[PDB]
């Protein structure tokens, strides 16, 4: 039923090495550099990645930034509504980068304001020209 | 098996079932009843038993129904009939035995048998055993045809055959008890010794053995599941799929390195994108740190925007450095994920030099099982008897199987020196001339009724033909003459003063050269009392080696010899022979094999008699004057001793019947 275990033959590969005499032959060549062409393929890989990562050497150590350590405030001032103004205009929707930016409010306290203050900031007028880019 | 169904499998017959030339012969009981059935099977098992039990003298039909109980022992003409069975087909009463009652005073009918082979004989036995005038005709100077065996000195052994191959269902396991062979066993356990001179490690002979018995295996699985049984008219070889499993071997161990490979560069691949990806990345990333950095350094009090723009640019950096570390993550993932992949490679090869070259002395074993290149065995049928195999050891004739030879021998008019060249079968009787050896001038005329040759298939193939038929035989055949497989192994026999190989040891094999060589001297024997070892010529070599001088054989001997065990711890042999086979004018090869589109069915067809045309035109269908026995003729066990045995038995009950009718089939 089954060929010893291991060992391996299937009806394909065999009528593959007795089309010939050397039909043997061709196709364990043609396998030889096959693989030789896939040594050379992952040399080149390797070489190529190995410069590509030298230009990486440093990380991104000097360009890290300090913590932000603070508490969440429900009062806005009227310094923060006008980050948030501002925000707004740059972001669109992302109410979580909006909210790292305030800095000190909670990435909801941030809808609600988008709500309460819409009456005045004309948020409407803010978020259509967001999309005009 | 034992009691009465040890008696029926020693015999080789099923103990519960009764046998196809049974039913030929107790139609009446086949066609019958079980009851009468389970009666016929129970005497025929007793009976053998009783033989068996004690072979060196006569079983009697009387002695018989002696032993026997009601209910089997009431139907004294079942009994007689089955008695007279076995006793007629040598099934019991065959060999040396001592006859009761002396044999009688005239006889009825002559053959000619051809030659004194153990077939030979064995049949001649049985035949003046059924008092026929029997005469042997025989070209040697000797008796046993391929059973030579060297006497000179206490030095002793075969050139020809050698092995007992299990007892358990060995008429020579009979014949041992009859006659004083001796037979010691044979230890398994053979070491190995490469070209250079040195054991192969425990843990190579295993691995390559394995291989090879996974190798034939799988030649099996080719030929029977996906027939691979033709190749562009010819039929397959047993050579020929052995390469192609080899081959396709090595191909999949290609095919594993490639695709192992070709699953790191897609990784590496899948690496390079990343980098890029990350590199582009430490840009955005200075450049933005820089746009930060500055927009902080325009100092308080600020307008909001300006304040803004600081926040904004801390965000856009922190939001962009999540990434980075998020990339620097899947970056290590991947770059161990590739360690990995390299730490586990696939072997880089299926068979090194060494290896391959072991594996070759397997081959060169298989060779000489079967006295030929495997380039030459059918693929289907090359183990068409793998089950008709004896059990227990196999086993040695320490004193030299000529031994039975010439036990049969014994009271038997045999012509030695006595070349048969034309046999002439007539619908009236056959003429058989010959010649003498000595002086072949001088000439020999036998008249007989009956003619039964021996022959071996080397001497029937001969081409122009040694031995003329007249009229040529039936080309159906011919045929199967051709077709069919006559191969070759030779024997060296070194003779010393002594025992320097270990000998708890009773072979050890030399792994040879090349693959064109594997077969030259690639086994030793050691066997027998004296210090004597035995040298095997197996494979390919066998055939070229005939051309070799003694010497040079004996060289190359001592050369392996010495490489094993110390330049010196190997005297010169004191006696040397060389059995030279194939060039043997009276055997032209040494046994039988299945050649590559043959089959058993050729065998039977060895085995079929030759029925004459008629004299005078339209007289009655004559009798089948001209039979055959010989180890070639026996599609179930060729071409070994117990085979060449059978046959002249077989032979016997059929010419019996044949001359003097068959009385028990009423
Ligand atoms: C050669 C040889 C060797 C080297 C070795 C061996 C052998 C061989 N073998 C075999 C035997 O030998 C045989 O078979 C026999 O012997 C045969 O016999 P026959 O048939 O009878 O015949 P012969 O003998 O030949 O005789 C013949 C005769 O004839 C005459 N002639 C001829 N011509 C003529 C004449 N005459 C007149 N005129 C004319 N022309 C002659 O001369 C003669 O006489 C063997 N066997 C056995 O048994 N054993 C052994 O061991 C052997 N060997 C070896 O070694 C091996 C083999 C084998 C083994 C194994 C087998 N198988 C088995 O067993 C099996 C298989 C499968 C499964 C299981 C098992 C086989 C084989």
């Amino acid at each position: 039923r089954k060929p010893p275990k291991g060992m391996f033959l299937s009806q394909e590969d065999v009528e593959a090495v007795s089309a010939n005499a050397t039909a043997a032959t061709t196709v364990l060549r043609q396998l030889d550099m096959e693989l030789v062409s896939v040594k050379r393929q992952i040399q080149n890989i390797k070489q190529t990645n190995s410069a590509l990562k030298e230009k990486l050497d440093g990380g991104i150590e000097p360009y890290r930034l300090p913590e932000v350590i603070q508490k969440c405030n429900a009062r806005w001032t009227t310094e923060e509504q006008l980050l948030a103004v501002q925000a707004i205009r740059k972001y669109g929707r992302d109410f979580q980068a909006i909210s790292d930016v305030i800095g000190n409010k909670s990435v909801v306290q941030v809808k609600n304001f988008f709500v309460n203050y819409r009456r005045r900031f004309n948020i409407d007028e803010v978020l259509q020209e967001w999309e005009a880019e | 098996p034992s009691g009465v169904e040890g008696a029926a499998f020693q015999s080789r017959l099923p103990h519960d079932r009764m046998t196809s030339q049974e039913a030929a012969c107790f139609p009446d009981i086949i066609s019958g009843p079980q009851q009468t059935q389970k009666v016929f099977l129970f005497i025929r098992n007793r009976t053998l038993q009783l033989w068996l039990d004690n072979p060196k003298i006569q079983l009697t039909f009387e002695a018989t129904l002696q032993q026997l109980e009601a209910p089997y022992n009431s139907d004294t003409v079942l009994v007689h009939r089955v008695h007279s069975y076995l006793e007629r087909h040598g099934l019991i009463n065959f060999g040396i035995y001592k006859r009761i009652k002396p044999l009688p005073t005239k006889k009825t009918g002559k053959v000619i048998i051809i030659g004194s082979g153990v077939s030979g004989l064995a049949a001649a036995r049985q035949l003046q055993s059924f008092g026929m005038d029997v005469t042997l005709l025989e070209a040697r100077d000797r008796v046993g045809g391929r059973v030579a065996t060297f006497r000179k000195g206490n030095y002793v052994a075969d050139l020809g055959a050698m092995v007992v191959t299990g007892l358990g269902g060995n008429p020579m396991a009979v014949v041992s008890k009859q006659v004083n062979m001796e037979l010691a066993k044979i230890k398994q356990k053979c070491p190995l010794y490469e070209a250079n001179g040195q054991a192969v490690p425990k843990e190579k002979d295993e691995m390559v053995e394995q291989e090879f018995n996974r190798l034939l295996e799988a030649t099996s699985y080719l030929s029977h599941q996906l027939d691979f049984n033709v190749l562009n008219n010819k039929p397959v070889s047993l050579g020929q799929a052995l390469e192609v499993v080899i081959q396709l071997q090595e191909k999949h161990v290609k095919d594993e390195q490639i695709e192992h490979w070709k699953k790191i560069v897609k990784t590496q691949e899948e690496l390079k994108e990343l980098l890029n990806k990350m590199v582009n990345l430490k840009e955005k990333i200075k450049e933005l740190h820089q746009q930060y950095k500055e927009a902080s350094e325009v100092k308080p009090p600020r307008d909001i925007t300006a304040e803004f723009l600081v926040k904004s640019k801390h965000r856009d950096l922190t939001a962009l450095c999540k990434e980075y570390d998020e990339l620097a993550e899947t970056q290590g993932k991947l770059e161990e994920k590739l360690q990995e992949l390299e730490a586990n490679p696939p072997s880089d090869v299926y068979l090194s030099s060494r290896d391959r070259q072991i594996l070759d002395w397997h081959f060169a074993n298989l060779e000489f099982a079967n006295a030929t290149p495997l380039s030459t065995l059918s693929l289907k049928h090359w183990d068409q008897d793998d089950d008709f195999e004896f059990t227990g050891s196999h086993l040695t004739v320490r004193n030299g199987y000529s031994c039975v030879p010439v036990a049969l021998a014994e009271g038997l008019d045999i012509k030695l020196n006595t070349a048969v060249r034309q046999v002439r079968y007539t619908a009236s009787g056959c003429e058989v001339i010959a010649v003498n050896t000595r002086s072949t001038s001088q000439t020999f005329i036998y008249k007989c009724d009956a003619v039964l040759c021996t022959l071996p298939l080397g001497v029937l193939k001969q081409q122009p033909p040694a031995v003329q038929f007249v009229p040529p035989l039936p080309e159906w055949k011919t045929s199967a003459v051709q077709r069919m497989g006559f191969g070759n192994l030779n024997k060296v026999v070194l003779c010393f003063d002594r025992v320097f190989w270990d000998p708890s040891v009773n072979l050890f094999g030399h792994v040879g050269s090349t693959t064109a060589s594997r077969g030259e001297l690639f086994l030793f024997w050691n066997l027998y009392k004296a210090p004597i070892l035995l040298a095997l010529v197996a494979g390919e070599a066998a055939g070229i080696m005939e051309n070799i001088s003694d010497d040079v054989i004996v060289g190359r001997c001592l050369a392996i010899l010495k490489g094993i065990f110390g330049s010196s711890a190997v005297p010169q042999p004191k006696e040397t022979v060389v059995s030279r086979w194939r060039a043997d004018p009276w055997a032209r090869g040494s046994y039988s094999y299945v050649a590559a589109g043959s089959s058993g069915n050729d065998y039977d067809l060895m085995a079929q008699p030759i029925t004459p045309g008629p004299s005078i035109p339209g007289a009655p269908q004559p009798i089948p004057r001209l039979f055959f026995a010989g180890e070639h003729t026996i599609r179930n066990y060729p071409a070994t001793v117990h085979g060449a045995l059978l046959s002249g038995l077989r032979e016997a009950g059929r010419i019996a019947d044949q001359f003097l009718g068959a009385m028990y089939t009423l």
